[PDB]
């Protein structure tokens, strides 16, 4: 997609599915008093967010649509465990292993394979640079 | 004998301020700094082996997500051998397009940047920013807040701020557990005073995620970056984590950006020896780094440490300009107090406001200032005519507009009205009618009955504890008779489905248009081209109350 | 000198909360940044505590100068899981073990504000806390130009006291005179 | 019901300030006006016959001496044929000469220059404005007067205004026949201050020739023109009555510079339904055409005129940008209240004091707005803390400097005792020790004893009535012992002799050295050219009192 | 027009003996505006001028001005026709100077340049110095009235009044002598 | 001269003397206390002012020049006169005649012809807009 195809919403609405495939036209008060769509409806897709990540590089930004690309796998990890992960990589969390894992839980089971090497270099460098469990 | 000249200065505000000598090896310098390495890349098998004079060998967490993220490799020798001299000028020149000028300092290191900047005074710094700003249209955000977290109170004020012109409005928690309720009303707040102003609370960085996931912000800002290990470390980050941070926000759909600025490091206790517009800009490159759109900067929180030494407030404006120069939005501060005295507050004010940034302030306090939770802005209720005076003596479009006591009651009035209509939907503690008119009429938390603290934070707490999502909050809406705000709520929800305002300087504007750096493109060419303060808006801008008409 | 080490702090039991104080607290600095001593804020908080039927106990932390961080290794040591962080230059916080180390139960980030009278409501407080109960929050103070006035001066104080951090070492508990 | 926030509003300082819509017919509009004739210009035998529009035919005054002596026709065809967008971006593209400017600019008509600023915003108008400045050193002036006009006072204010900084000082007289005095003493104690200095004494037109014959005024400034005919006349002056008083200054080897400014027409009655900015570039090309080498311009004692209207304080810029940029000496106002702002009166100063103009204000109050007989001065005595904290917040030199409180009473006390000698020397109604002391440890004229007002009167009109001249000054103040003091005014008047100081922009520094425009030539090139704030005066702009040692 | 106390009673000529003051007003005084620009009537302006000249000793004379509406040419017109050589010119807005034949038209013997400060003890005060001066006395100057503010509140208000004012200019029109209705 | 040869207080004293011949360094403190010197010694010359304005010419200040040059024919006509001359050209103070013979004046005493002319011009321009003595 172009510069000329932003925003989706004012552009090309119908491009826009959910996690559930469900449309923006899906999503009106009858339907949420209804409960014909839920909290569990309303989330981004990874295909929208690569569309995104399209736009961005056709914009120059191409860090930005990296950081797209990362967000397009982690759409397939729950809330409760992109929190854990979060936590595990801030200092002192965690053993190398244990982020080793994680990483291989990113790739093997989310097939989120820039997210597991981003966690991996982590790994490598918070040995060198004292960051883990038991460093502080 | 005294002079008594000297004692009427003596009494003057700007005597009261903090200022310090330069202390060049704790960090107490804003830019220039002995210490600070000179500009330097090395390159082998594509990979970084020398950044800014240190080998790869001694890189700490910074350096090694800089060298590997954060710089274009491809031009990064070619530039650094370009004259810094001729940058900056290419920087300020309005003939220059800002595309130009982009893939340039994309292949700078932080050293090279903060070189080329630290050739400009501040004249030439606005002259540059005017044309690197990312988004052609100015904004502002504010802040709304009250001592006592009151959530009416809150509501009120952000149907104020948002009615006043104000695009992003940020909330925060004087007790940490009440924030559900902020948030929450904030939001209610914010989307009847104006659909599509963005909403956030700032709160601890697992936390605040936590509560965007449940869908009562639209975005989060104060995801902060720090320019030194040790400092970061007590930050409890890495660029790792907060870079996965990131990628998580925006895989919810939820607009994020950066926070860093100078003089963090200084206030925290380890400044490595170096400046403290160095260590910005380390800070900048960790963002662009990230893949983040944007970045709050200009020290932001920190002010009082830049703004005690010598050159401290230039040091602001190069920091935002390093960052709207890296193709990054700018949320350009303007939001924390520093000193005692309006002269001096304002001059730290117009280094932006002149030339305009993607958001001129960063949390303009929409209370007044006894009442702002981030201990104070550079710029409160207060001052709302002043700046509105200003906008229309220069010609400067600041964001805002002069508005009507009678429409500012009304949207008050509503904005109360809809949140009493959410809590008694959702079984929250009760806001009576004494509550909905005191918020109505009210300047800040001193205008407010007493509620009970301890049963609102204990319902708060519920809101996360059960996992209560944004959806109660529109249903709420529809059935207690508000079916437009509950509308406005959904669509607020709406646009984190598209990706759309993930894109660099977002904004929600008018009839739900998305206005961000992608649709609205700075296009600066020097005088009459770019953006220009006219038509409806210009009336709008010249609408002050108090304007006699003379024939 | 009013605070002696007896011995590494180990862990709590149930009816306590831990005082933990920063590394150079009562040592190269003995008041906080409006000049308020250490003894005796140390004197109300304990007071505060005890007026609770709660005992206090103190100890000094060195792994962070933080005063999140400070707080963290108290309410792991501590067995009600409460605990009360305090620097040099007098910043506090009510911290609550299984929280983010960077929450809290209670804030105080504007230590120009603080009186002895705050400092002991915050024990009072804490020891509530500790009890299980829900007190009041101590009300908010806030001044628009604290750090107009010590934003600077806090940094210098923080720059000095961060020179006590010791990597590694485990805190210390510490006996207050009488 | 009342909104306490607008109540808390209405109270604000700035909502005292006179505000008033736009009145095109009487010309209460800055720029931009529908009535502002467009640009034009014919000429025939070498002589023109049609300026913006108005044919030969019906040229009043101000036209006829613009199109005879003001406009370069050597460069007048090639610049209207330009582009008046293209002309304003060469005005801020930092690579762009002003030499290669000024030839272009001075062959425009004062509509075609009005066109061309008028596509600027005040960002590009300041970074225009740091080049089109003639002078590369910035300077500045200072109001020394008292509602008393105490003598004994205006000395020592006037050694105090020279010590801070002050290149040029002015008085002006409560009581007209007082005038004398408050020259000599303004004089006496300018030299005392810093040797150099000049100084002026602002009467009637006739009176202050007179004045400056005898030797008691160094130069002359407000030598006003205007820009509608029936205001001139009220003015009692015609281009040719003030075109013939400039050669009579230049003739007794006196520096003089006219003044304008945006707004005069308005305030007397005759505006002939123009812009004030169209108005004012009428005033420049007179000033041009007379051959003046200086202006004192941006709106001045009418700031209240511009002020009250949309986009007031940028046509203020604008009109200083005109006169730099016509090759002019620009003393750029900055010396009259507007505004019960503090915020608003400083961002009206920024607009000069960022760029640097040849003087940055034309009239700082040295003394407390009380005492200031321009009825208040933008900045006043009360200021100075502040006015030195942004010089070093920002880096930029505003041409002050911060001073000890034992140097300052040093100094007025021997301007103080000077005067004193000079009294007695002269015969004059004496200057007691109670007096000398008083002045010494003053704020203003509610701190010095009353004079014999009467008596001073009639002293101060018989050194008029028997021409008693400069140096009985000179003799008076070295028989009673300051020959050192003597010396440094008799080297004031020496300057009278050579015509170096006649120069466009010249000031006297250091040791009797003369610093114009034509030996001190603006070279600015963009960032690290031109005149820097840098070395030792850098090092005086930081020393701001307070500034604790952090270790 | 409402307020009216001034009548014409023809061209105003010079006078001969020097125990006189003349009190020259613009052309708009007392008629298109009936106060001064902070709303004191100018006919108890007018009444304590008058009164501070009389009780001086000194005969009171008042006329009005029409060639130009700038008040030091008022005054100058005055005191042309003063057989003392000593005028007061007042405009309509308030402003007011005490004049003297043989100065130039732009300086004057005191000056009261804001408007907006003069009280009805003021207006009495500048007609008793001007007919000290008329007994060829120095008294002392009327005090010095500055109020740093009073161009910000007034200033455009001063320039509207006075664009009123020139409305009412005659050129070449010789000034009239009034009959005052007090 | 040009733009090098300033200041001339710098570059060239020795081009510099008085009304009365003196020179710079005839202005000392000991001269004026025994009145060796006087004020009327103290007056720049025509030769002063029109080297100041080949100077201009050379800084590009053609206008300036002008100023400077009508100044040098100015400097021999007394002060008492200058003012009278002054006077006599603001609005409504003179005849056409008294003007044009204020022009002659200029030139028969002092061969002011720059100066004379500019009168000259005046006189004519404030007939045809209204500026002479009776106009008001
Ligand atoms: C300056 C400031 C910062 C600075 C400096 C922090 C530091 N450790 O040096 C910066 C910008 C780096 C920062 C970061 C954070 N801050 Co903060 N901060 C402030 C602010 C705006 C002003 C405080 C001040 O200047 N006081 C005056 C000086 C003279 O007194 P002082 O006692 O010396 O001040 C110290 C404390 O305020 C302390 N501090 C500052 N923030 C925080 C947060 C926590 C949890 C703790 C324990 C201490 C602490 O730092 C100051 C200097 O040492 C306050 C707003 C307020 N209402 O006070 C928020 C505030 C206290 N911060 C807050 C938060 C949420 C944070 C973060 C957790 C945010 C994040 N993204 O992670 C981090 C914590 C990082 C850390 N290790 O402390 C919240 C606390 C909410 C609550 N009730 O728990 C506040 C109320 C508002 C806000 N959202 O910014 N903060
Ligand atoms: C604004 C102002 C002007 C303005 C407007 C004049 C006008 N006629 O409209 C301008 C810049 C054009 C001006 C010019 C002159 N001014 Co003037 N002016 C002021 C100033 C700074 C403020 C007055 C003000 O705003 N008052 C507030 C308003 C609301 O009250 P107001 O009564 O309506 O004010 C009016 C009078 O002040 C009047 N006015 C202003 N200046 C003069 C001078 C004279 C002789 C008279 C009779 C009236 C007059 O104009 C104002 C607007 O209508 C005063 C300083 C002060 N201490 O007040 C000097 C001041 C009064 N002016 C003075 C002088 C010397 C002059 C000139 C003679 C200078 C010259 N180069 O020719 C001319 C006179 C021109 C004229 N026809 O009046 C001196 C008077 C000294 C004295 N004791 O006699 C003062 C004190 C200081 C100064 N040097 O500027 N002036
Ligand atoms: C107010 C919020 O903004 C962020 N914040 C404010 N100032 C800075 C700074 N200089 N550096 C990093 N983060 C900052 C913090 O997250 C803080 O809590
Ligand atoms: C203060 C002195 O400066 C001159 N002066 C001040 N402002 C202006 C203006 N806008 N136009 C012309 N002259 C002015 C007058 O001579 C006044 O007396
Ligand atoms: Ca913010
Ligand atoms: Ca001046
Ligand atoms: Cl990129
Ligand atoms: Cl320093
Ligand atoms: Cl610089
Ligand atoms: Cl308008
Ligand atoms: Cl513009
Ligand atoms: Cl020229
Ligand atoms: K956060
Ligand atoms: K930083
Ligand atoms: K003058
Ligand atoms: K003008």
């Amino acid at each position: 997609a172009r510069v000329s195809d932003y925003p989706l919403a004012n552009k090309h609405p119908e491009w826009v599915k959910t996690a559930t495939n469900k449309t923006l036209d899906d999503f009106t008060l009858e339907n949420v008093l209804s409960n014909k769509v839920t909290a569990q409806d309303m989330r981004i897709t990874p295909e929208t967010l690569r569309l995104q990540a399209s736009i961005a590089k056709d914009a120059g930004r191409d860090r930005l649509a990296m950081n797209f690309e990362r967000a397009a796998e982690l759409t397939a990890v729950p809330d409760d465990r992109i929190l854990e992960i979060y936590n595990a990589l801030r200092p002192y969390r965690s053993t190398k292993e244990e982020l080793l894992a994680i990483a291989d839980d990113l790739e093997s089971r989310y097939q989120a394979k820039i997210c597991a090497a981003f966690v991996r270099e982590a790994a490598t460098l918070y040995v060198e640079r004292k960051k883990l469990k038991g460093d502080d | 004998m005294r002079s008594k000249r000297f004692e009427a200065l003596a009494k003057r505000p700007v005597n009261q301020d903090g200022f310090v000598k330069e202390w060049i090896e704790e960090g107490f310098i804003a830019m220039e700094s002995p210490n600070d390495p000179k500009p330097s890349i090395k390159i082998v098998n594509g990979a970084v082996t020398e950044l800014d004079g240190k080998p790869v060998s001694d890189f700490d967490l910074i350096d090694h997500f800089i060298a590997r993220y954060g710089i274009n490799l491809n031009r990064a020798e070619e530039v650094m051998a370009m004259d810094s001299v001729k940058l900056a000028n290419m920087l300020c020149d309005p003939n220059v397009k800002r595309s130009e000028i982009v893939p340039l300092t994309t292949a700078m290191t932080p050293a090279k940047i903060v070189e080329v900047v630290s050739h400009m005074n501040v004249v030439e710094m606005m002259m540059a920013m005017q044309k690197m700003r990312a988004r052609r249209t100015p904004s502002q955000q504010a802040h709304v807040t009250n001592v006592k977290d009151n959530p009416v109170q809150i509501a009120a004020d952000a149907a104020e701020g948002a009615w006043r012109g104000f695009d992003e409005q940020e909330t925060t928690v004087a007790v940490a557990r009440y924030a559900p309720f902020n948030a929450i009303a904030l939001l209610v707040g914010s989307q009847v005073g104006r659909p599509g102003v963005l909403t956030q609370c700032s709160l601890e960085e697992a936390t605040e995620l936590k509560l965007g996931m449940l869908g009562h912000t639209c975005y989060a800002e104060t995801i902060s970056v720090y320019g030194t290990e040790p400092v970061f470390t007590d930050g409890d980050d890495t660029p790792w984590s907060k870079g996965f941070l990131a990628s998580s926000y925006a895989s919810r759909g939820l607009k994020m950006r950066f926070t860093s600025g100078s003089g963090s490091e200084v206030q925290m206790g380890y400044a490595e020896g170096k400046s403290m517009l160095y260590l910005e800009a380390r800070c900048i490159y960790i963002t662009k780094a990230a893949g983040v759109q944007g970045l709050q900067n200009g020290s932001v929180s920190c002010i009082g440490v830049p703004s005690a030494v010598p050159s401290g407030i230039r040091a602001v404006l190069a920091e935002n300009l390093i960052c709207s120069s890296l193709d990054l939005e700018c949320a350009s501060s303007n939001d924390q107090t520093f000193t005692h005295s309006d002269m001096r507050r304002t001059a730290r004010l117009l280094m932006q406001f002149l030339p305009g940034t993607d958001f001129i302030s960063s949390g303009y306090s929409a209370v007044p200032n006894y009442d702002n939770m981030f201990a104070g802005s550079n710029e409160d209720a207060e001052d709302f005519d002043d700046y509105n005076v200003i906008q229309r003596d220069l010609k400067v479009d600041g964001g805002l507009r002069p508005v009507r006591e009678e429409d500012v009651i009304a949207i008050r009035n509503k904005a109360a009205r809809a949140l009493q209509a959410v809590f008694a939907g959702m079984g929250l503690p009760p806001i009576t009618d004494e509550e909905v008119e005191a918020a109505t009429y009210a300047h800040g938390s001193k205008d407010m009955p007493e509620r009970n603290i301890v049963e609102d934070i204990k319902f708060a707490q519920e809101i996360i504890n059960k996992n209560r999502n944004g959806l109660e909050v529109v249903k709420a809406l529809a059935q207690g008779g508000f079916t437009d705000v509950a509308q406005d709520m959904l669509n607020i929800q709406k646009a984190k489905l598209t990706g759309d305002y993930l894109h660099t300087s977002a904004i929600i504007v008018g009839d739900g248009q998305v206005l961000s750096a992608v649709n609205d493109v700075n296009d600066y060419a020097g005088p009459a081209t770019g953006y220009r303060l006219q038509g409806e808006r210009w009336e709008e801008i010249k609408n002050i109350p108090g304007a006699l008409d003379p024939n | 000198g009013f605070l002696t080490e007896v011995g590494e702090a180990r862990q709590g039991q149930q009816d306590e909360v831990i005082i933990a104080v920063g590394p150079a607290f009562g040592l190269a600095q003995t008041v906080n940044i409006v000049g308020i001593p250490h003894k005796s804020i140390l004197r109300e908080v304990i007071a505060g505590i005890e007026e609770e039927g709660i005992k206090a106990r103190v100890i000094r932390c060195f792994k962070s100068s933080d005063v999140a961080f400070v707080a963290v290794e108290g309410n792991r040591l501590s067995g009600s899981g409460i605990s009360i962080g305090i620097q040099s230059k007098g910043t506090t916080v009510i911290h609550q073990q299984g929280l983010p180390p960077l929450s809290n139960l209670e804030l105080f980030p504007q230590a120009p504000l603080l009186t002895l009278e705050t400092y002991r409501q915050i024990g009072k407080n804490a020891a509530r806390y500790a009890k299980r109960e829900s007190p009041q929050p101590v009300p908010t103070l806030n001044d628009q130009m604290a750090r107009p006035k010590y934003q600077a001066k806090s940094a210098i104080l923080h720059i000095k006291e961060t020179k006590y951090v010791v990597t590694g070492k485990n805190p210390q508990e510490l006996r207050v005179a009488l």
